[PDB]
RNA sequence: ACGAGACUCUGGCAUGCUAACUAGUUACGCGACCCCGGUCGGCGUAACUUCUUAGAGGGACAAGUGGCGUUCAGCCACCCGAGAUUGAGCAAUAACAGGUCUGUGAUGCCCUUAGAUGUCCGGGGCUGCACGCGCGCUACACUGACUGGCUCAGCGUGUGCCUACCCUACGCCGGCAGGCGCGGGUAACCCGUUGAACCCCAUUCGUGAUGGGGAUCGGGGAUUGCAAUUAUUC
């Protein structure tokens, strides 16, 4: 039968990047009705990868202390965000999320192997870093602002998927890759 | 009189009323389940009372 | 017993006697 | 045929609150204007006619479970006492406003003080509750 | 007619939910209120998932009363999610062929394992020297 | 005639041996017996500091004392129970016979 | 933010003109782009639905989301 | 003392069979040997030799306190199999601790 | 860290060495062999021994074992 | 209806205190020292006033009604348990005391405790914590 | 050989076993309400033990499969499965100039021993504040605060030896803190189906030290106690 949140039917969405295709779990098998589930995705190592990215986003939203274990409250934020994304863009909000996760992941980053040499990233690292960056964008954007979380989360996902560099996520991603080129 | 002053200050409540039933001292009292027995005494006699360390 | 002590207190009182 | 439990409970109290308004024979106190609804509230209830609303809420709380006295009502209408700088704790509601609400619903033959203590909800009440449950069940279509 | 009742439970935490699969028409409700108004409404679809994945036609011949107590809001939702699922699988074991029960177990397990298997996770015990299980009180040097 | 024996003990195997002897004592004499009801065992708990002073790392001992309650109902005359309950008890168990 | 509390003639005429041509109508959007307080913007969008100009998508305790018709 | 009625408490005084495997019997034995005026080393070997010949699997006799001067010294007398950890330490090893007042201080006796 | 201790292996070797012909390759049958031909006070240790017994029986099927 | 009306008073001067017309009335009167959120709400409840209006909108004959009920709360049935000076030391009257009066009555309360040379008044005189705090580690200006 | 592991307790599994008016469910009857059915922790009795309690057993072993590895110990992945490292308790030899003489009718020596360092009574002190440090609680908000509404726990404890001092339903008075009656429970029986908070839903608010924050300080009212001032607490 037919899926997501009521109204954002999964298959439709293309994952453009064949590199992140495996670890952006959105389609066909991971089509579930909520961003909520029992869990066990952080028991074994890569079990994280087989978690639906909308649940990953929901989990990574509840941060800066006061929100910890208010999942239903960020299930709601992502619901209202997907409303705003569809109305403001006119695309399938899942497609906008997937495009953002692709464009927001830093493709190589510096590390301490001195003056810290540059290395490559895991595709899972990119997904983890992408989700962190655009959530940390949404969280910072909304703080001491009349704009809400669902609006800031929507606008971050749009401007990231769009490829704007006006987003927090794309500016920090460009900034990591720029430091990585600066020591390769 | 002296008998009107000797024990006339109340001993009805507070840790100046109840005392250990071994040590006779006024500190670290286990009042729970009417032990009325200071924490070092209980830790000595636990085995003899029926209290056992399992978990 | 006429005062009728609690079973929690009774088994502890039985231990204190043995001690 | 429907009952109150089949109906959404959120809009049910607002509909019962409007039923007690239109009926208009609860004998509300005078201090309703001045009273704060618990010891853990900061401000007066925002809705001026709260007494009808909590009467409605008490009514359907008595329907769901019987034999609830004043102390029980203070328990169900309790929350956080935000103790300023000290950590917040559970705090019971007002004993008086629960006692008056029950006495209002007892005056108007809707509840009846039950054997072995507490008020249950009289069959005339159970009727009125289920009649407006039908109204709300019909309204939501 | 005769008794075709199966009483099967589901735990997802310290919340035990027991569902009661009698013969009849398609009414599914929990402590006497139907699934469409069990709060939070945020997890509305979580109760409908066994009803959605199988369809109303599976629950046409069966009516399910669910008693729930223990745990909290989300635990009770996952408890009843597991109960009505396992209870229908238990009804279709005994009172029809195992072919239908096999077919339905497959469709449920393929979607989410937790529909028919209880999560053994329980709240781990606090230890002294910290506010909880693993976390310790702040060590002070100098 | 409805006589209610309350077996409360610290040890289980001594309490299970006593309640097993009182089922054999009720089956051999052929009087109708409601089975031994396992009551919820009560864990009496004391958590003290180990240190008699205050000057170590704050270690705690956690003294449990489990008390197990059974109870058995008999459909027996009074003097028959007086004979049964007086035979073969072991000092761990506390036995309280309720007449009515 | 030196916002307005109730509407002018200008800002009321600006709202009644421009708001029903937005693909995203939230009180936060209205209360940024018309230099007004959130409460005034929520009251304004209640009247614009009352007169039947803006489409409701999802109302919530936290955030209401409206849009435009055609 | 305990408020028992008239003759509703009656005492017996039975005999310890194989008293070499009773811990507090060999603790008080060692206690009254030292207090009697016997030397520490001879007493401890004397107890340890008896409880071994009594048929005990293993034994550990510690005597702590002020020996042969001002400084305190723990003389430990071990032989045979002795366990320390796990649940079996409850129902295999029999431990006893006793004080003894010498004219210089207090010695402590552990018979395990 | 599922390394068998000396108490498991010594027991498991002696159990094969003296009662070879009673054993097989199935865990659950020679679990009940170990129950009969030895007095093991633990259930966990019984399983550990039965488990390593079966491992050594698979090794003996391949070729001769050093111990 | 949601447009700025005529004579919409931005800066009101009630008891020589600048009330913000931009605020809601129940939270604009609070600007006056001696009236808090809980008092203001009950004052505006006693007078039949819609308290969903801003403090700029409402009529100057009606704000004079608000002042008269703040100044004389007893005569419009506000209880004695509700006032910031209950059972006064010099006149023995239950009265709400407002901004310029409150600053006068605080000065008088400290000056009363001062002249009698009481431990409380002495701690005020020395600029220390008076309600029985520990001054070892806090009060640290 | 001790220590590790084994062991003990505990978490997770049993529609198999043993049983229950101080625990339930399901049927049936009765009674209430809605238009045959639905609701009922309204009332009672007939089976059963899924739910509940706690006993005996079982169950998991790197056991099965594929890889890696002296092809040894073992390791990685996967199936089946309630678990494919539950969490604690216990704890070796040999130590420390670690802490405790203010835990003890454990104690050596020393001091004091009637103008007492014994002991009781009264008051004060342990809280005293330019300051420096440590564990914390509350915050800085709109992932929020306020006001209503809605709906879910699990450990426990509870009327005493001397010993006074228990946990409390329910009914009236009071805004509240609280008061006065009468009940139940020495407890799976009563509080209690522990109607907990967060969370959930609907109002008010609007980026302003703001309805954030609730320090400080004035006035009043109750409770515990022989006594609250240096504000006991509320």
């Amino acid at each position: 039968d037919i899926k997501l949140f009521g109204k954002w039917s999964t298959d439709d969405v293309q994952i453009n990047d064949i590199s992140l295709q495996d670890y952006i779990a959105v389609k066909e098998k991971y089509a579930k009705y909520l961003p909520h589930s029992a869990g066990r995705y952080a028991a074994k190592r890569f079990r994280k990868a087989q978690c639906p990215i909308v649940e990953r986003l929901t989990n990574s939203m509840m941060m800066h202390g006061r929100n910890n274990g208010k999942k239903l409250m960020t299930v709601r934020i992502v619901k209202h965000a997907f409303e705003i994304i569809h109305l403001l863009t006119g695309e399938n909000p899942l497609q906008v999320l997937v495009n953002a996760i692709i464009n927001s992941g830093p493709r190589e980053d510096s590390t301490r192997i001195v003056r810290r040499q540059a290395v490559d990233v895991s595709p899972l690292r990119r997904v983890n870093q992408a989700i962190w960056l655009l959530c940390t964008g949404a969280r910072e954007a909304a703080f001491r602002n009349i704009k809400t979380i669902a609006e800031c989360l929507a606008d971050e996902l749009i401007n990231a998927a769009k490829g704007s560099s006006n987003s927090y996520a794309i500016k920090k991603k460009d900034e990591l890759e720029r430091v990585a080129k600066s020591n390769r | 009189g002296h008998q009107q002053l000797y024990w006339s200050h109340p001993r009805k409540f507070g840790q100046g009323s109840r005392s250990c039933r071994v040590c006779s001292n006024r500190h670290g009292l286990i009042r729970k389940y009417g032990l009325n027995m200071c924490r070092q005494c209980f830790r000595q006699y636990a085995k003899d009372i029926g209290f056992i360390k399992l978990d | 017993m006429a005062v009728q002590i609690s079973k929690k207190r009774k088994f502890v009182a039985d231990g204190i006697f043995k001690a | 045929g429907v009952t109150v439990k089949d109906v959404n409970q959120q809009e049910f109290v607002r509909a019962l609150a409007a039923f007690l308004k239109k009926s208009g024979k609860l004998k509300v106190p005078e201090w309703v204007d001045t009273v704060k609804l618990a010891k853990h509230k900061e401000l007066a209830p925002y809705d001026e006619n709260w007494f009808y609303t909590r009467a409605a809420s008490t009514a359907r709380h008595l329907y769901l479970r019987g034999g609830a006295g004043v102390g029980s009502m203070t328990k169900i209408y309790g929350g956080r006492q935000r103790n300023g700088v000290m950590p917040s704790h559970f705090s019971r509601g007002s004993k008086s406003v629960a006692r008056r609400v029950l006495q209002a619903l007892e005056g108007l033959k809707m509840v009846e003080k039950d054997q072995d203590w507490g008020r249950k909800l009289t069959p005339q009440g159970q009727r009125d509750l289920d009649r407006i449950a039908g109204q709300v069940a019909a309204a939501k279509k | 007619g005769p008794l075709q009742s199966v009483q099967v439970f589901g735990r997802k935490k310290t919340a035990t939910a027991v569902a009661h699969c009698k013969r009849g028409n398609g009414l599914i409700k929990v402590n006497g209120r139907p699934l469409e108004m069990i709060e939070p409404r945020t997890l509305q679809y979580k109760l409908l998932e066994p009803v959605l994945l199988l369809g109303k036609e599976r629950f046409a011949g069966v009516d399910i009363r669910v008693r729930v107590k223990g745990g909290g809001h989300v635990a009770q939702i996952y408890a009843i999610r597991q109960s009505i699922s396992k209870a229908l699988v238990a009804y279709y074991q005994k009172y029809v062929d195992e072919a239908s029960k096999k077919e339905i177990k497959d469709i449920l397990i393929q979607y989410d394992r937790t529909l028919l298997v209880a999560d053994p996770r329980r709240c781990e015990s606090k230890k002294f020297g910290g506010p909880g299980a693993r976390a310790r009180y702040q060590k002070s040097y100098r | 005639h409805r006589i209610r024996i309350t077996l409360t003990s610290r040890n289980v195997k001594s309490l299970e041996k006593v309640c097993a002897d009182l089922i054999r004592g009720a089956k051999e004499k052929n009087l109708k017996v409601k089975g031994p009801v396992r009551m919820p065992t009560k864990t009496l708990r004391i958590t003290t500091r180990k240190t008699p002073c205050g000057e170590g790392s704050k270690t705690w001992d956690r003294f449990q004392m489990r008390i197990h309650k059974r109870l058995i109902d008999l459909h027996s005359p009074s003097e028959i129970v007086k004979q049964i309950t007086s035979i073969s008890i072991e000092p761990g168990v506390e036995v309280e016979v309720t007449i009515a | 933010l030196n916002n307005l509390v109730l509407f002018d003639k200008a800002t009321y005429d600006k709202l009644c003109k421009e708001v029903p041509n937005y693909k995203l109508i939230t009180p936060a959007v209205v209360s940024e782009r018309l230099k007004i307080r959130g409460s005034l913007a929520r009251a304004a969008l209640q009247e614009l639905l009352s007169k039947g100009l803006i489409k409701l998508v999802s109302k919530h305790r936290a955030q209401v989301i409206y849009t435009r018709n055609t | 003392r305990f408020g028992f009625p008239e003759g509703s408490v009656e005492l017996y005084a039975e005999k310890v069979a194989t008293r070499g495997l009773c811990a507090i019997a060999q603790a008080e034995s060692l206690r009254y040997k030292l207090l009697g005026g016997l030397a520490v080393r001879r007493a401890c070997y004397g107890v340890l030799r008896f409880i071994m010949e009594s048929g005990a699997k293993g034994c550990e006799v510690v005597v702590s306190g002020k020996l042969r001067g001002q400084r305190a010294k723990s003389m430990k007398f071990v032989d045979g199999l002795m366990i320390h950890s796990g649940d079996p330490v409850n129902y295999y090893v029999d431990t006893a601790v006793r004080h003894v007042l010498l004219r210089q201080g207090v010695l402590g006796i552990k018979v395990k | 860290g599922r390394v068998r201790t000396k108490t498991v292996k010594k027991a498991a070797r002696v159990i094969i060495e003296k009662y070879y012909t009673r054993l097989g390759n199935d865990f659950h049958t020679n679990k009940r062999v170990c129950e009969e031909i030895a007095i093991i006070p633990s259930k966990k240790l019984r399983n550990k021994i039965a488990g390593y017994v079966t491992h050594l029986m698979k090794r003996i099927q391949r070729g001769p074992v050093r111990g | 209806s949601l447009v700025i009306p005529e004579k919409f008073q931005h800066i009101l001067r009630v008891l020589n205190t600048n009330i913000d017309g931009r605020r809601k009335i129940a939270f604009a009167i609070t600007a006056i020292k001696g009236v808090g959120r809980r008092y203001a709400h009950v004052v505006l409840r006693k007078a039949d006033i819609d308290l969903t209006k801003r403090a700029g909108e409402l009529t100057e004959d009606e704000v004079e009604r608000v002042i008269t009920i703040m100044q004389n709360p007893r005569q419009y049935k506000i209880p004695d348990w509700f006032l910031n000076r209950q059972k006064d030391v010099k006149d023995g009257k239950y009265s709400q005391v407002l901004a310029n009066g409150l600053d006068n009555k605080l000065r008088e309360d400290l000056e009363r405790l001062k002249k009698i040379r009481a431990h409380r008044g002495l701690r005020h005189f020395w600029g220390l914590r008076v309600r029985g705090q520990h001054t070892k580690t806090t009060g640290r200006r």
